[PDB]
DNA sequence: TATAATGGGAGCTGTCACGGATG
DNA sequence: CATCCGTGACACCAGG
């Protein structure tokens, strides 16, 4: 509910790609090769993999396991992504201990929890790189600088 | 947050999924009867479903016995996952409208 | 504001962070019409007395 | 007297806490519609 | 035997002696209402 | 209203998260 | 782009 980024935190995918894997008797990292890109996961030896080797993973999907971090999923993979993964993570301890709760008020919470978003270029509007707003107040402005047919504000959530 | 409005005219929804992934990553098993319950009871459908024979309207509010066909439909493989409208895609402004909510459970 | 608008404007990400957070309250005082003088008291204000007996 | 209770007034704890912020250089302004000030003291602190 | 009945109760009970006490949480210390009262100098709300 | 006097003195013992400062 | 630090917050009623 705080949005906390874990602990115990899984290592996910920036990108897609195919994994590679690479364990020296020492130190371990994990490679997620796109068509034409590749990214490092340089992540302690001892830690679970999930992915094995020359699968396909969705960007944001998590190779070591763990709790996701709720900001990283947003970046990798967007709001359904976060919305989806927060509303079965909280009840998942809820059914734990045999409470019966509908999804109708978790999504309430978190409908509150992504009301806001940040602004990342503001197009012909008085706002500026990196204020935070509200996302109706955003999509108001832009829909009224649409209509004056003016550069809308760039916002991610 | 209050129900201010019977419907916000939004066209946006989330699909509740009738299956998770196995652990073993083998392939997706159905979920368990409570878990789709509490994802789909009393919830207004969002798009036409047509499931054994039956056709469950679009606006329809799922009773009970709505999402145990649903379940059963699910487990002769013809749905795995409901159009449902929900808060998460209401947009009525400072709260949500009658359709998106659902139930007064 | 106009020295921050400019500032906004600079490769360094610090920079531009900095001039926003400036421009924040500067914007906030033009907006309101409050002078930021304000924030330095010449006259105490005295609750009344039934308010603190 | 046998009647239905009347429609009830500001509570004088806000008025309280109006007070309180004017303590602290802070105006608090209850407003109409028109952005108007209404005076929920009834005139008797303002000069 | 049911006082009420004379008819037994359907099965045998267990009965016995035990030794009960009675704790200082009497109710007639408790019991409490009101209407109207005094109210408090800055707040004008009731006392607790 | 006058000798001279010239820098204090306690403090007493969470746990976490978050946002800002520094380094 | 990290570590360090100062400042918030830490359930309700009852009687006290
Ligand atoms: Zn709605």
């Amino acid at each position: 509910f705080e949005a906390r980024r874990p602990k115990a935190k899984a290592v996910i995918s920036e990108i897609d790609g195919v994994v590679r894997i690479e364990e020296t008797e020492e130190k371990l990292s994990v490679f997620v090769e796109s068509e034409g890109f590749s990214k490092e996961y340089k992540l302690p030896k001892e830690a679970r993999l999930l992915v094995k080797d020359g699968d396909y993973v969705e960007a944001g999907q998590p190779l070591t396991r763990g709790a996701i971090d709720p900001h990283q999923l947003l970046e990798a993979k967007g709001p359904e992504a976060v919305e989806r993964y927060l509303v079965e993570e909280i009840q998942k301890v809820y059914r734990a201990q045999g409470v019966k709760l509908h999804d109708k008020h978790i999504e309430i919470v978190v409908r509150q929890m992504m009301k806001y978003v940040e602004v990342t270029d503001p197009g012909d509007s008085r706002l500026l790189e990196g204020q935070v707003l509200e996302k109706w107040d955003v999509e108001a402005l832009n829909e009224r600088l649409i209509a004056e047919g003016k550069t809308p504000v760039a916002w991610k959530p | 947050i209050v129900v201010r409005e019977a419907d916000c005219g939004t066209t946006n929804y989330i699909s509740v999924p009738l299956f998770q992934p196995d652990e073993v990553t083998r392939s997706l098993r159905l979920r368990k009867r409570a878990d789709i319950e509490a994802g789909l009871y009393g919830r207004v459908l969002a798009r036409e479903v047509e499931v054994l024979g039956v056709r469950l309207e679009e606006g329809r509010y799922l009773s009970m016995d709505d999402v145990h066909l649903l379940i059963k439909a699910a487990e002769a493989g013809e749905i795995q996952e409901v159009p449902v409208r929900s808060p998460l895609t209401c947009q009525t402004r400072y709260g949500v409208c009658q359709k998106c909510y659902g139930y007064d459970l | 504001e106009k020295e921050l608008l400019e500032e906004m404007k600079h490769p360094s990400r610090a920079r531009r962070a900095k001039a926003r957070k400036r421009l924040e309250v500067v914007r906030a005082f033009l907006d309101s019409g409050n002078r930021p003088e304000w924030m330095i008291l010449e006259a105490v204000p005295v609750l009344p007395p039934d308010l603190r007996p | 007297k046998g009647e239905d209770v009347p429609e009830p007034s500001v509570p004088e704890s806000f008025r309280v806490l109006v007070k309180e912020l004017q303590a602290l250089a802070l105006d608090v302004q209850t407003l109409d519609e028109k952005d108007n000030p209404v005076d929920i003291f009834e005139g008797l602190a303002s000069k | 035997y049911d006082g009420r009945t004379g008819e037994p109760i359907e099965g045998p009970i267990v009965v016995g002696q035990m030794f009960i006490m009675k704790l200082y949480h009497m109710v007639e210390d408790k019991m409490h209402a009101r209407s109207t009262g005094p109210y408090s100098l800055i707040t004008q709300q009731p006392l607790g």
